[PDB]
């Protein structure tokens, strides 16, 4: 089973390392439309601020409060993290290469980013003070009320292609992308999954504890270092979803002519520049959508919770139960009822 | 067959014994289906059948709508009372 | 792009899952046999793949065209003796 | 043991008041969460329940859609403000 | 038609204000009525006992459950105009008497609940429709949630349901654990004597019986019926016994247990016995309830009690309905208010009414001698039909129990009728105020038929050996 | 600017010597004509590229490693 | 290495009885509910074991995604108090659980088979011994799974069933409003 | 697309005193074949509701004082009340198919129709979308589904060839 | 109504005895029912698995005690 | 207010344009959902009749024919 733990140990330093640098190019993407400039100083171009921001917080105290649990603030960014990079694993980077290859890959991932809420709702129980457990109510409740909008986006596509397996649901966008069909649920989507990761526009109850005394995320040493990684992968996966659902994930330009071309038998150079390109185009998709979580940042200011919960249960719902009446439609109005192959 | 009646039984005597909350209560009715259910999938497994799959579903409906309903119940008594004491309904 | 200080990161990124993506391929290719991997295999395809267990050696997914099997495929036959379920 | 087997394994192990709609809100998101839940089996198994299968969840996402009409036009998740600000009129007995 | 009245009244409430509930109440009463008028002709369809079934095989239609729903219906439609037409134009009967807004959309998803139950035909059918009965009365319970009695009641109504719930899909999944199927219909003879299934049914009927007041577990019961609203108490002590109780007399499932002899029998001892001490109302018409649920359990045990069901089943929900509604009609004539909701409380607060009211006591007199089983009045004739039965198929013992039960019952029951008829001072001499014409003339053609339905018995009896055999 | 083609170009106006030497102190590439050298070592450029916004025409390089 | 993996439903028995135990016993209720949770995850993996990974995962994304997160949501607006177990106020009902405890299993386990003779029908349930034959067969054709079946019967078959669902999910949303939301105007 | 019975059925059952005509009529059918009796008691339920808030609130009206009834609920009065209506006259035509009622004109009519129909070479009772498996299931489904009418209306849309007649 | 239906959407294991057994009902009245007990019982031994569980439990005595 | 309601029985069509150019997300919803089941009544048998008709259905199991056996040879031993 060796390869199998060469396997494991690429994909995983490959992620980390994405988490790691989508910190630096947070900062330094911010910056640039911000009219500055940096980290530019801890490195060559700042290529080491991550690990230095790492570093400082693992050599510094792990500090408990008087009135305060232990286990609940140990245990809950860990599971977290984990709940988070399980997620990882069903997220196809070519035909089949995969590490789970499951045939339920949509259901287990809808399955753990609904695992994820729990990291939110144990954060007030580690504050026995009043005001944190209303703190994590109101930012539950914008998770909990914006999974049924992105749900619902997962079962419309998948009235598209019958079938759970991502790699499938990736090799019917040959013919097209789900997202020129279905464009405006693009944007429904991609902001819902900027609310579910609790990210500006979408970041009140952080800031609204950050006034207050309490009723965030106070932290610190590794547990800071844990629910940071796992917010900067959260936001991978989520665009991931994205990626695989509507942009054709892995898919490009056909690459038959060329490599007809240019190779003549299936050799193990052929087998690499094809998964090359097919991770490529998977990557700088992923890239321009992490971009996009930061372009939106830099941009738009704040939401409350009232106009959160009121665009959520009010506008973005009712389209969507419209939706699922006209695209069912659809497919009898023209016979096309797709089969579960 | 075992791990469910297990469950059940364990949760029913919670339920009938707990002389401390409510909570307890919710919990030992959820535990209660979710042995019920595992009874039936695997008796819908060892027939290859499909009833029992489709009872399992709806009661994974119903035992969600049961909570739902259970937990705004809870909110009007503490509307108007203002304390779940350890021995009150 | 003009601020390629900004644009680094990405390429990290970028270079880092592809890198990741073509070596897994190539993995599950020396994994397989110099074939690719196959997906959203049903009942049917996994009878079928040990039932090409049963003719080749156990050589995973290797093919085989001839039109009468070798004598041991008639004593190769497997069931499934499962435990009771409790 | 698969990769995903070796995978799942070891990431593991290497007083006050509130406001009605604040309770509301994941008190409905249980029912709503069913619904599209349920929902999956029918885009499963689109095909074979072709045409009939079709009707049959339109009446049920009607039904549903019902019971949203309800919640929306009571304005449940509204919040309510009760320091109003005066709109009588200012009126001088003579 | 339920349905499209369930439908439309969500819409139609949503879009309408507190003060338009009244008028929405008064539209669906004579929507029922419409129904009940103009599609009454499909009785036909089940000529010579010709039974249907439906949407596969998970309804079953014939004439037994056809005429529970006609029943229900015009329950349904006597217990709204309780809430549509108010009795006397005053503040403190608005205040006494005002339906909430949810309130008729809950009634009627209970109806629905109701009559899945007795038209089902598989078990899967049931158990959705029993969870559908029992939501919509745990919230009827709590939308009265200003008082803290009814907060209390539905919520030892929802676990002690909750837990019967349980064991009824605990005996469903054992049955299908044996025999591979969810349909009663796939029992017979052979099957029955084959088969050791008495525990796994037993253990159905139990747990359904445990959620109408069968003893020992009466009390939570009687707690709740005492604790909630009176209009309240009138709508669940009696649709879900009608239900259930009918399911399990359509399907023969206990023929001769001894199990059921023995709780019956405790039943009509308890609601007989315990009942005799109370001094408030509601308790006393519960403990009514449940030695009346013995009798009807009684012929749980027959496999021909279509006709002694029936006719009693309708008797005891025309007295059930006219007792409580008498006792709506006396709240003018006390002198203390105990509640908002439950007015009047302790017996002895109707005392001196025929000096009030005296027509009013006649309808109590005419209905309590129902009660009790005294001829020509409509009771006699369906506690007789039950002793018929009872004797015909070999059960000796409880017909004297039930004759024991009779005579115990009638001092509970005439406790009322003697305070009454009692003597009081600072009577009525004038009121300009008067009670509404709809709920009088309701009240009283109740009262006639319960005195002279009697008239009619030949011609019922044709029309079921008709559409019956 | 911010573009590549500046530090590309700045790269083979200085050699790399004086590339490696920016890098691990300014974090830039710059390059420029001397003006002098102080007392204590320090030397001291200008630029007069169209690249270069106003503040940043005139530069500093150290002589120690422990620049202040 | 072949038996390694036999025993993981006896596992998942035992660490149900755990489960149970401790949210009998815990002081503070929030953790009671994660004790819950620890339990449908045993459930999951119990079916996974016997070959439904389907429902796994709805319980899951269902109970743990939705319930466990509305019962944290209660208890955490909620001033639930409560009562640590104890020795003066649990010990007397010792006597009473122990004989529930043994005729409920001992019921519950026979009531399951259909033979006339009381102790037989026990050592039945106890006649776990055997192995299960898997044959291969080649009638099925298409990639129908469970989900597409119970779509198939849910959505055919079993239609009324779920245009009754409708209205209980309709209550579902109609009557905690009615309870919650006072419709003063 | 073969339109050939699954599954068999009675051929001629007398559900009433009269012969057949169909056990599991189409909608189309049954709208076709209404007599004007049924459009009257359309008329009758769609005047008598509205008219019966009206009666009552003469008789006990809502407040203190008789006021007509607001227009809204007049309405709403019509519209469920054309709803009965139709529920009704549905149910007499369905009657009428099954032999419970007097069933001479829509005899005559469905043999004219049918003859027609084979003289045309359309298949009788017609040609559907759907699998046979599903009309099956479709006809059982939907037969006798108006026994429920107190509580559900149900319809048949199918045209599935389960019709309770002879093959010919 | 989703009786003798699989988990795959096909028939069960156990559906063809039950077939039999329903056949032979259907020939027959409550009276002569008594022909349909071998039928039903081999639908029981099909769904339960008792008398070859017995026959089993009998094999493996002889070899359990009469070897050692 | 400025802009309340004017209500659906006091003129439809200026309820219809008060409630795009005030609620629009309502209307456009309503919209959306009223044009699919609509268009599957009214343009269905257009489509089926003019651009193409409906597909054979798939075997879906062995197409056991319904017929008798019938006695064959070739391929027998020897
Ligand atoms: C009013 C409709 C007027 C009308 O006659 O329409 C005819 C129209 C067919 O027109 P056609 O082109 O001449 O075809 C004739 C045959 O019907 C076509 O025969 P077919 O074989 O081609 O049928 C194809 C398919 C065609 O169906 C479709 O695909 C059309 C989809 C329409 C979507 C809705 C609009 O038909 C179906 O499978 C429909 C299944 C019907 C399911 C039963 C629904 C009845 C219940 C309604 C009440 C609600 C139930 C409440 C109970 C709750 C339980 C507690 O059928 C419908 O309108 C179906 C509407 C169903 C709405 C309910
Ligand atoms: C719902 C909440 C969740 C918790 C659930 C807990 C598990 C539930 C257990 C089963 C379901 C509960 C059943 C409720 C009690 C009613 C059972 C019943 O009435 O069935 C009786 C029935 C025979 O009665 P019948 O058909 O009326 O008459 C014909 C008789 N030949 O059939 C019978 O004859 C019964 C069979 C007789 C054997 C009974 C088994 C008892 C074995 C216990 C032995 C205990 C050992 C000794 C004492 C130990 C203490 C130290
Ligand atoms: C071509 C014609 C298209 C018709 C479009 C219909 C116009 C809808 C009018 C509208 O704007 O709705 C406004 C109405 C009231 O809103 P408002 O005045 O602001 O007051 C509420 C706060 N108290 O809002 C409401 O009453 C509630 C409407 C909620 C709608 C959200 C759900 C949309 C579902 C789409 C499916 C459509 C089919 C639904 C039909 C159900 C049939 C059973
Ligand atoms: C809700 C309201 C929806 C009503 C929409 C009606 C629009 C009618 C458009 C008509 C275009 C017809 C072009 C055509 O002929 O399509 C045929 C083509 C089939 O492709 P082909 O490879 O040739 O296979 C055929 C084998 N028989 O391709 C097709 O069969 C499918 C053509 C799809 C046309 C677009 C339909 C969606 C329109 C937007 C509504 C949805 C927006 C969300
Ligand atoms: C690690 C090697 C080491 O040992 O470090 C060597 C150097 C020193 O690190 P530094 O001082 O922080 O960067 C210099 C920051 N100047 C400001 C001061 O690393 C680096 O510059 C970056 C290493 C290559 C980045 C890989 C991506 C000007
Ligand atoms: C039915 C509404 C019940 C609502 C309560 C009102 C009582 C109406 C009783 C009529 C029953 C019937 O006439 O029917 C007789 C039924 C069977 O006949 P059926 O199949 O139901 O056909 C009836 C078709 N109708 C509905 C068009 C008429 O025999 C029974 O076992 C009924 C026993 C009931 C005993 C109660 C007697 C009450 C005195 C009635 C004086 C008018």
């Amino acid at each position: 089973m060796i390869i199998n733990i060469v396997e494991i140990l690429i994909f995983l330093v490959c992620v980390l390392f994405s988490v790691a640098y989508l910190t630096v190019a947070e900062r330094k993407t911010l910056a640039y439309m911000q009219r500055r400039l940096g980290p530019n100083f801890v490195g060559y171009y700042g290529l080491l601020q991550a690990f230095a921001d790492a570093v400082k917080l693992l050599l510094k105290e792990i500090v408990l409060p008087k009135e305060s649990n232990y286990i609940i603030l140990v245990i809950s960014p860990l599971i977290t993290l984990i709940t988070a990079l399980i997620g990882w694993v069903v997220i196809p980077l070519g035909p089949g290469i995969t590490l789970g290859e499951l045939n339920l890959g949509i259901l287990f991932s809808l399955a753990i980013g609904s695992l994820g809420v729990f990291g939110s709702l144990l954060s007030g129980w580690s504050s026995n003070s009043k005001y944190s457990l209303l703190g994590s109510i109101r930012s539950t409740a914008q998770l909990i009320s914006y999974e049924l909008i992105l749900t619902s986006i997962f079962i419309i596509i998948i009235m598209f292609v019958s079938s759970l397996n991502i790699t499938t649901i990736i090799e019917t966008q040959r013919v097209v992308w789900y997202c020129i069909p279905l464009l405006p649920l693009l944007l429904i989507f991609f902001i819902a999954s900027v609310a579910e990761t609790a990210r500006p526009p979408f970041d009140l109850t952080e800031s609204e504890s950050e006034l207050v005394a309490g009723y965030f995320t106070e932290y610190s040493g590794s547990p800071f270092v844990f629910f940071f990684l796992a917010e900067y992968s959260n936001i991978i996966l989520i665009s991931a979803f994205n990626g695989y659902l509507l942009l054709g994930g892995y898919l490009s330009f056909n690459y038959s002519y060329l490599f007809n071309i240019l190779f003549n038998d299936y050799s193990y150079v052929s087998f690499l520049f094809e998964g090359l390109i097919n991770s490529s185009a998977y990557a700088i998709k992923l890239v321009f959508l992490m971009f996009s979580f930061i372009w939106v940042r830099a941009a738009f200011p704040r939401f409350t919770y009232d106009n959160l919960i009121n665009f959520c249960w009010i506008i973005l719902l009712p389209l969507l139960f419209g939706i699922f009446l006209i695209i069912p439609s659809t497919l009898y109005i023209f016979d096309s009822f797709p089969t579960l192959i | 067959m075992f791990i469910g009646t297990i469950i059940l039984v364990l949760s029913f005597l919670g339920f009938v014994f707990n002389r401390r909350n409510i909570i307890l209560a919710f919990i030992c009715l959820e535990t209660m289906l979710l042995g019920i259910n595992l009874i039936l999938l695997r008796n819908s497994v060892l027939f290859d059948d499909i009833s029992g799959s489709l009872f399992a579903i709806v009661i994974i409906i119903l035992a969600g709508v049961e909570s739902a309903i259970g937990l705004s119940l809870l909110v009007s008594y503490y509307r108007l009372r203002g304390v779940i004491n350890s021995y009150g309904i | 792009a003009i601020p390629f200080e900004a644009l680094l990161p990405y390429g990290i990124i970028f270079g880092l899952l592809t890198a990741g993506g073509g070596a897994m391929q190539v993995l599950h290719v020396y994994r397989n046999g110099g074939v690719r991997d196959r997906f959203a295999i049903d009942q049917w395809d996994s009878q079928m793949m040990e039932r090409d267990l049963r003719l080749n050696g156990g050589q995973g997914r290797k093919q085989v065209d001839q039109a009468t099997a070798p004598e041991a495929f008639k004593h190769n036959h497997v069931w499934k003796s499962e435990r009771p379920l409790i | 043991m698969n990769t995903f087997i070796i995978f799942i394994i070891l990431i593991p192990i290497v007083r006050l008041a509130f406001n009605a709609a604040f309770i509301l809100v994941a008190i409905l998101f249980l029912p709503f969460d069913l619904e599209i839940s349920t929902l999956l089996p029918y885009v499963m198994s689109i095909y074979l329940v072709s045409n009939y299968g079709f009707t049959i969840v339109l009446l049920f996402l009607l039904i549903l859609i019902i019971g949203f009409v309800y919640e929306i036009n009571t304005n449940a998740l509204k919040i309510n403000k009760h320091n109003k600000p005066n709109t009588d009129s200012l009126i001088y007995k003579l | 038609m339920l349905i499209l009245a369930i439908i439309s009244l969500i819409t139609f409430v949503s879009m309408s204000k507190l003060s338009d509930n009244r008028a929405i109440i008064r539209l669906i009463n004579i929507y029922l009525i419409l129904v009940l008028v103009l599609d009454s002709f499909l009785y036909l369809l089940f000529l010579n006992n010709q039974t249907y079934t439906v949407m596969g095989e998970l309804l079953i239609f014939n004439s037994f459950t056809f005429y529970i729903d006609m029943l229900i219906y015009f329950i349904m439609i006597v217990i709204s105009s309780l809430y549509g037409y108010n009795l006397y134009n005053n503040n403190l009967y608005k205040t006494l008497f005002e339906p909430k807004k949810e309130l008729i959309i809950l009634f009627l998803i209970n109806i629905l609940g109701a009559l899945l139950i007795v038209h089902s035909n598989d078990f899967i059918t049931l158990f959705v429709a029993i969870e559908l009965q029992s939501y919509s009365i745990y919230l009827i319970t709590a939308i009265y949630n200003s008082s803290y009695k009814a907060s209390k009641a539905s919520m030892l109504y929802f676990f002690m349901g909750g837990i019967l719930s349980i064991l009824i899909a605990y005996s469903i999944n054992t049955y299908y654990s044996v025999l591979n199927s969810y349909t009663l219909h796939s029992l017979d003879s052979l099957i029955i004597n084959t088969l050791d299934l008495n525990l796994i049914l037993i253990a159905l009927s139990l747990g359904l019986l445990f959620k109408i007041g069968i003893a020992p577990l009466h009390k939570w019961l009687i707690s709740i019926y005492e604790n909630t609203p009176i209009l309240i108490t009138i709508y669940i002590s009696l649709i879900p016994k009608i239900s259930i109780l009918s399911y399990l007399v359509l399907s023969n499932i206990s023929i001769n247990s001894l199990v059921i002899s023995i709780l019956a029998i405790l039943t009509l001892l308890v609601g007989s016995v315990g009942g005799l001490l109370q001094i408030k109302i509601k308790r006393l018409l519960a403990f009514s309830g449940l030695t009346n649920a013995g009798y009807m359990m009684l012929l749980l045990l027959l496999n021909n009690n279509e006709f002694s069901y029936l006719y009693y089943i309708t008797q005891y929900s025309i007295s059930h309905l006219a007792i409580f509604m008498i006792i709506i009609f006396s709240i003018y004539y006390i002198n203390y208010i105990n509640n908002q909701y439950n007015p009047i409380i302790y017996v002895n607060q109707l005392k001196g009414l025929i000096h009030d009211n005296a027509y009013l006591v006649l309808s109590m007199a005419i209905v309590v001698f129902s009660f009790i089983g005294i001829p020509p009045l409509l009771g006699f004739f369906g506690k007789l039909n039950i002793l018929m039965s009872i004797l015909n198929n070999g059960y000796y013992f409880i017909s004297i129990v039930l004759i024991v039960a009779s005579l115990i019952s009638a001092l509970y029951y005439l406790y009322l009728l003697n305070v009454s008829i009692q003597d009081k001072n600072n009577i009525l001499i004038n009121s300009n105020e008067t009670v509404s014409s709809v709920l009088s003339y309701i009240l009283s053609s109740l009262i006639i038929l319960i005195t002279f339905g009697f008239i009619y018995n030949s011609l019922i009896i044709d029309i079921f050996n008709v559409y019956f055999n | 600017s911010s573009s590549l083609y500046r530090v590309l170009r700045n790269a083979w106006e200085v050699g790399p010597r004086s590339y490696w030497k920016q890098l691990n102190s300014i974090g830039d590439t710059k390059s420029g004509r001397l003006v002098g050298t102080d007392i204590y070592g320090n030397k001291f450029y200008e630029t007069d590229h169209q690249d270069e916004i106003h503040l940043r025409t005139r530069y500093v390089e150290y002589k120690e490693k422990d620049y202040d | 290495m072949m038996y390694l993996t036999y025993y993981f439903i006896e596992i998942t028995i035992f660490l149900a009885i755990l489960c149970t135990i401790f949210i009998i016993s815990a002081k503070n209720p929030m953790v009671s509910i994660l004790y819950m949770i620890a339990l449908f995850v045993i459930a999951a993996m119990y079916l996974y074991l016997i070959g439904l990974g389907i429902f796994s995962l709805l319980y899951i994304m269902i109970y743990i995604g939705a319930i466990a997160v509305l019962f944290l949501f209660i208890i955490t607006l909620l001033d639930i108090n409560s009562t640590e177990l104890s020795v003066k106020s649990n010990i007397r009902d010792l006597p009473l659980v122990l004989i529930s405890l043994i005729v409920l299993t001992i019921s519950g386990l026979m009531i399951y088979s259909n033979d006339s003779i009381l102790i037989n029908k026990l050592l039945e349930a106890f006649g776990n011994d055997y192995n299960t034959i898997i044959t291969q067969d080649w009638f099925n054709i298409e990639n129908t799974t469970l989900l597409t079946t119970i779509g198939n019967v849910l959505l055919t078959n079993n239609a009324f069933i779920l245009l009754v669902l409708a209205i209980v999910l309709l209550l579902g949303i109609i009557g905690p409003i009615s309870i919650t939301m006072k419709h003063k105007e | 697309s073969s339109s050939t019975p699954l599954v068999k059925t009675s051929v001629n059952y007398s559900y009433g005193d009269y012969p057949l005509i169909d056990a599991d009529p189409h909608f189309k059918r049954v709208v076709g074949y209404m007599r004007p009796s049924d459009y009257g008691v359309i008329g009758l339920a769609t005047a008598a509701l509205p008219a019966g808030i009206c009666f009552a609130e003469w008789l006990d009206p809502v407040k203190g004082k008789f006021a007509r009834p607001s227009v809204k609920f007049l309405r709403v009065a019509t519209m469920l009340g054309f709803a009965v209506g139709f529920g009704a006259a549905y149910a007499r035509s369905s009657l009428r198919f099954f032999g419970v009622t007097e069933n001479a004109r829509e005899y005559k009519k469905d043999e004219a129709q049918m003859a027609a129909r084979k003289a045309a070479g359309l298949e009788p009772y017609g040609t559907s979308s759907l699998t046979p498996e599903l009309q099956e299931i479709a006809a059982k489904n939907s037969a006798h589904s108006i026994a429920g009418l107190f509580i559900f209306p149900w319809f048949n849309f199918v045209n599935h060839p389960y019709h309770g007649r002879e093959q010919k | 109504t989703a009786a003798g239906i699989s988990l795959t959407g096909g028939r069960n294991r156990c559906f063809s005895e039950w077939q039999s057994f329903m056949h032979c009902t259907a020939k027959t009245d409550a009276k002569s029912r008594a022909q349909c007990l071998p039928n039903f019982e081999d639908y029981m031994e099909c769904l339960h698995h008792t008398k070859e569980k017995a026959r089993l439990r009998e094999i493996e005595s002889v070899l359990k005690q009469k070897k050692e | 207010m400025i802009n309340a309601n004017p209500g659906f029985w006091n003129g439809p069509f200026r309820y219809l344009r008060w409630s795009a150019h005030n609620r629009p997300h309502l209307f456009f919803a309503f919209a959306i959902g009223i044009a699919g089941p609509v268009a599957a009544l009214t343009l269905t048998p257009l489509r089926r009749k003019y651009l193409y008709p409906d597909h054979s259905p798939l075997p879906q199991s062995y197409p056991l024919p319904q017929r008798a056996r019938e006695q064959l040879t070739g391929f027998d031993d020897e």
